[PDB]
């Protein structure tokens, strides 16, 4: 499929912990997404795995909504435990098992060793979805945002924190991930998160607006 | 305060006045569901060390004394917390992880330590909040002829990271030449037995383990203990207990706008501003009763034994545990003048004190 | 950096360079006198009324007496050198209504009856220009209470036990020190520092300070409107400068920030473990039993008093700088304002 | 060493005010040195005639 | 050769840092002060430089203290030798004795000694089992060599803070003998004094 390459446009920050702080500047150690990093532009017209390195930034700014779902693992081949999250119209099935299942070809609209069977309301849902995955200490994080778009030209430039979902504490050994389709075209951007610090700033109603990257400038470095 | 039996001529800094708590608080959630611990301290099988089973607790009360009447255990040896503070405080969820090992490696199930069964088969983080309950299997994981059933992994590539499983079988190879699955020349499969047999020494032993694992309060609270509910009361200066946090001072009502996955709200000197009642969803801010200095205004006791007494930084329409109001606080036993002398006992902005005539009396003036 | 522009003076063995004019210029010198005045209590710091805490905290001896003790001499060091410095003058002067005094304008620096607070004009753009952190001298308490847009610096430190003490003499008492040291000066001379104040005309006191510096009386009489006129222009032009220019109060600022910034950093250093499992005191009560909550207590307690007499040695050396400068003031209060001084650039 | 940095970001801001100090001191050393040397505003020079 | 000092004490983490006023510069202020003396006087401090001879300026000086200036001169070349004589035993007394720059010495001494009892307090144990940190970190598990560390950053942290605390006192002092250098240059060489031991 078609690759490109666009900044990353200091986008990608979320909510570290559950704790209500207002008109304060907070320090947080912490899996980021770098400011004005590359992250990468994938056209899915047509596919080799993507590699989970450490966490993954995903966004999408379609709005027929077709993108839908993920898979989790290292070597996919019933050979090893794997997440699979499969989102629908109604619910989510998360699970963990050998899987040797499939939904990538048109097989769509017009087990082994199952450890849990969280189902749940859905994930997703001129519009930008965000969402972060992390895998620490064995816990499984997925953090997400839907932010509208004027100008569907690429990422935003502004601040749009990000909220938890759910804490999975399963999920072992992610090495190596994949995305879905659906037919009755798909571009999605992929970002990797990195160990950095970083200064968020709160407001009087308790909302993340900016933030200073410690690690990108000397200027930031000062600041920091 | 001045360690002395007669003291001179000024103005002393005593002590503090405290509004002293009347009611207590303790809130909790409405569970009503019991935590299903003798489905795991009492099972007839356990598994392995490499396939340890994992069993999640929530939505219920958990009462931790009947684990001693569930298992005969000698520790309940606890690591982030106390074994007989566990009945007050709570959790967000907890989770229970069951195996069986060798007496020997009974002291590896323990934060940051190394090993062969903390390299390969279970290891634990090193922020490890909860208790690890181990107990002897002689009568029960033990045959005369060996036991084959409890298997252990020893052969791996890397080290496993905590809170990890590892399932999968494979021809584990240490050399240049593949085994291709088969086991011959520098191929060794990576699960062996232990064979436990009665008749072995007192280290060599199976040992049943139990790993409670908690996890702080983060979200909202599943599982508590078995603790009353009272009756919420505001605007006085109470004992609170929400899901364990306990404190002192004045709950009031809040326009704060707590994001639906936030229940606490925290201070720059990381003291807890604001609560979230587990009961009604509502926001409480927390603020300390009343306080502050106590000043004691004195001449000589060699002169009189009256005193006056400033309540500093204070609007005294809140005094207690002639009455004048000052700019450092408010003055208690000195009468107020229209008159100017020079200064005597300095108190404040432009106030002072003294022991005048006009029958003696401690007066004040500016 | 250039250290200055390059001259060469004109020396010879029989020529000399004699001025035919002068110019009066009029320069503003800022010293600080006093700062803020603190008082912690240690129950409420290193505590916050935990019993178990307290009891711990009463096994450490008297550290909590003499930083109490060494607070209460810094304190009362400030109304010291702020009656050393300004309350000079014995007698309460006053100008008389009638303000001729030759040509020289003191509207300016004379108060006005027209504000409640009797400051003179230069006087509040100097108020107005110095910010001020708005400590505990003003009661808050009915304030920090009731919970209005987001917390404050000033209610976290009151919380937690630090208390800013208000000084003995208010504005309006250093207004009518000041007020009555410049009627004093503009009525009578350098005979009121000596004893009695003697009336004297202005401009027969300016040619007396002429004669000081070495010029015959004749050339102020025969340039009283030119002397008087560039005298006026100076005020004006300080007036102005004060007006445009900020950086020029930066000491008082500074005198400001550093006593805003520590009570800062002693609130902040409550959010510190210090090798225990929590800086919050009830979870470590509630989350172990008698030995362990002790020992984590004892860490906790051990931190907050190295924290607390950091603080406290640091308000003293800055207390012994505040008391140099202000008995320098006081120097100059008494040998320029009371007399006219022979020491060159003092 | 990492793990003795890790143990050391939990005593607070100690080394911020030292530093602090430190800094405050090298700057009042200059100052020093400003206000006692720096007190003419041009540089005079001697004329060749001694 | 030899492990210096001063490479003990870089590599430690103590870094001494330039002035900001080169000792040229120190030298051009100097040259400039000592022109703007001899040949105006003190009429340089107190405004435009106003050249004078410098007999005239002398017997101006014997004037402030009280004597009559036909005393200078009817007696100039007796005082001029006597001034390049007296000169000249400064030099003499420079040259040979070494004793009088004690003060200089003294504050030389003591930054040398701070930093190196500074360093040679890296040494101690604080009730540990070694004053080494990968030795702690390879010799015992995680909690123990946590405790073990703990225990080396408390006396360390102690250590660091005296430091701190003595140096901020000495620049105190300092400051104030600055300020007394800095009232000496204003009164004494720009101008003539009327203060007795002044
Ligand atoms: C001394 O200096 C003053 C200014 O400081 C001179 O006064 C000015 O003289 C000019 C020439 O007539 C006028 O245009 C100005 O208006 C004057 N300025 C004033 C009065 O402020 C004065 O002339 C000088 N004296 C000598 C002898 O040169
Ligand atoms: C991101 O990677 C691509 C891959 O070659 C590169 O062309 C692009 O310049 C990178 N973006 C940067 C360095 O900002
Ligand atoms: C906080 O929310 C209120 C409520 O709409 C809003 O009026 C105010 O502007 C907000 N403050 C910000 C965004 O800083
Ligand atoms: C607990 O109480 C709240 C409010 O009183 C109520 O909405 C909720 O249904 C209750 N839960 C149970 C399990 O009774
Ligand atoms: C464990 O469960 C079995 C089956 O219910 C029961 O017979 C046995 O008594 C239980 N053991 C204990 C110690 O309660
Ligand atoms: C606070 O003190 C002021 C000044 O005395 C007074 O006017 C005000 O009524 C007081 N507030 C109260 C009593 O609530
Ligand atoms: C005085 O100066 C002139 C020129 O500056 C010089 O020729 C003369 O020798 C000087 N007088 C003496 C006594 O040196
Ligand atoms: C100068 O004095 C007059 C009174 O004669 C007064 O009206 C005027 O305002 C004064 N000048 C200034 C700048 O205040």
């Amino acid at each position: 499929r078609t690759q490109s390459y666009t900044n990353s446009f200091t986008r990608g920050v979320y909510y570290p912990d559950k704790v209500f702080r207002s008109s304060v500047l907070h320090s947080t150690q912490d899996l980021f997404l770098p400011f004005f990093s590359n992250v990468t532009w994938f056209h899915a017209i047509h596919n080799p795995a993507l590699p989970f390195n450490d966490g993954v930034y995903f966004a999408s700014t379609e709005k027929s909504n077709i993108i839908r779902g993920w898979i989790f693992g290292t070597t996919l081949d019933s050979k090893t435990q794997s997440l699979l999250i499969v989102n629908n119209a109604t619910n989510v099935v998360i699970k963990v098992c050998e899987f040797q299942f499939c939904n990538d070809p048109f097989l769509d609209v017009y087990a082994n060793n199952c450890t849990f069977e969280y189902v749940s309301q859905p994930f997703l849902m001129k519009n930008l979805r965000e969402f972060v995955f992390k895998n620490i200490d064995g816990y499984f994080k997925i953090y997400s945002k839907h932010t509208p778009i004027n100008l569907e030209r690429d990422l935003p430039q502004g601040f749009s924190a990000l909220e938890p979902l759910v804490d999975l504490p399963i999920g072992i050994n992610i090495t190596r991930f994949q995305t879905l389709l659906a037919l009755h075209a798909a571009a999605y951007y992929v970002g990797y998160l990195q160990p950095r610090t970083f200064l968020l700033k709160y407001n009087e109603n308790g909302t993340i607006t900016d933030a200073v990257d410690c690690a990108l400038d000397p200027l930031s470095e000062t600041k920091c | 305060t001045l360690k002395s039996f007669t003291v001179e001529k000024g103005i002393y800094q005593t002590s503090n006045f405290r509004v002293q708590p009347t009611e207590s608080i303790v809130r909790f959630p409405n569970i009503t569901n019991l935590c299903p611990f003798h489905e795991v301290f009492n099972a007839t099988t356990f598994a392995s060390v490499y396939a340890w089973n994992r069993k999640r607790i929530s939505n219920c009360v958990a009462d931790y004394s009947v684990i001693y009447n569930f298992a005969p255990f000698f520790a309940f040896k606890c690591y982030g917390v106390s074994p007989t503070k566990l009945n007050d405080l709570c959790f967000t969820n907890v989770y229970a992880d069951s195996f069986v090992i060798r007496g020997n490696e009974v002291s590896q199930i323990a934060p940051g330590q190394t090993g062969n069964i903390a390299d390969y088969n279970y290891k634990l983080p090193d922020d490890f909040t909860g208790c690890v309950i181990a107990w002897n299997s002689n009568k029960l994981d033990s045959k005369p002829s060996g036991n084959y059933n409890y298997l252990y992994r020893l052969f791996r590539k890397s080290k496993l990271k905590p809170f990890e499983r590892d399932i999968s079988t494979e021809i584990y190879q240490a050399g240049n030449k593949p085994c291709n699955g088969v086991a011959g020349p520098n191929c060794y499969s990576p699960l062996q037995s232990y064979g436990f047999r009665p008749t072995y020494g007192v280290g060599h032993q199976p040992y049943r383990v139990v790993v409670l694992s908690f996890e702080l309060l983060h979200a909202p609270a599943t599982v508590c203990g078995p603790k009353k509910s009272t009756n919420l009361v505001k605007n006085k200066c109470v004992n609170f207990n929400f899901n364990g946090l306990t404190g002192t001072g004045v709950l009031t009502e809040s326009n704060k706008k707590f994001l639906p996955f936030q229940q606490f709200g925290r201070d720059i000197a990381d003291t807890t501003d604001a609560v979230r009642d587990p009961q009604t969803l509502e926001i409480l801010d927390i603020t300390p009763c009343s306080f502050g200095g106590v000043s004691v205004i004195t001449p000589g006791t060699n002169t009189s034994n009256q005193v006056a007494v400033l309540y500093q930084g204070v609007n005294c329409t809140e005094v207690p545990v002639n009455v004048f109001q000052t700019r450092a606080g408010c003055l208690i036993g000195a009468e107020y003048v229209n008159n100017s002398y020079e200064c005597d006992i300095p108190i404040g902005a432009g106030i002072c004190a003294s022991y005048q005539t006009q029958s003696q009396s401690i007066i004040a003036y500016t | 950096m250039s250290l200055g522009a390059e001259n060469s003076v004109a020396y010879s063995n029989n020529s000399i360079a004699i001025p035919t004019n002068f110019t009066i210029s009029v320069t503003t010198e800022i010293l600080p006198v006093s700062m803020t005045k603190t008082s912690v209590d240690c129950t409420m710091y290193i505590c916050g009324d935990s019993t178990e805490c307290s009891n711990l905290l009463l096994q450490y001896g008297s550290f909590c007496t003499q930083l109490k003790r060494a607070l209460t001499g810094i304190a009362v060091e400030q109304d010291k050198n702020t009656q050393e410095v300004f309350a000079q003058v014995k007698q309460i002067y006053k100008t008389p209504p009638i303000k001729y005094f030759g040509g020289f304008n003191f509207s300016q620096i004379l108060p006005d009856p027209s504000k409640p607070s009797k400051r003179s004009f230069i006087e509040d753009l100097l108020f107005n220009k110095v910010t001020l952190a708005d400590a505990g001298f003003i009661k808050q308490y009915g304030d920090c209470l009731g919970d209005i847009a987001a917390r404050d610096l000033i209610c976290a430190q009151k919380f937690n036990g630090l208390t800013v003490l208000p000084p003995l003499l208010t504005d309006e008492m250093i207004a009518q020190y000041t007020s009555a040291l410049l009627a004093g000066t503009i009525t009578s001379g350098w005979t009121f520092g000596a004893g009695a104040a003697l009336q004297i005309p202005f401009a027969m006191q300016m040619a007396y300070r002429f004669n000081g510096i070495g010029v015959t009386q004749n050339v102020l009489y025969e340039n009283q409107k030119l002397i008087a006129n560039q005298f006026n222009s100076a005020i004006g032009k300080i007036q102005d400068s004060l007006s445009s220019t900020a950086s020029a109060l930066g000491k008082l600022q500074d005198v400001v920030n550093h006593n805003a910034q520590a009570l800062n950093t002693l609130v902040k250093q409550l959010s510190s473990k210090f090798g225990a499992i929590s800086s919050v005191l009830n979870d470590i009560l509630s989350r172990l039993d008698k030995v362990e909550a002790e020992v984590q207590i004892d860490r906790l307690i051990t931190g907050r008093l190295q924290s607390l007499q950091t603080y406290v040695t640091q308000q003293l050396i800055r207390a012994a700088e505040i008391r140099a400068s202000a008995n320098l003031a006081a120097t100059k209060m008494s040998e320029c304002v009371l007399g006219q001084s022979k020491r060159v650039d003092f």
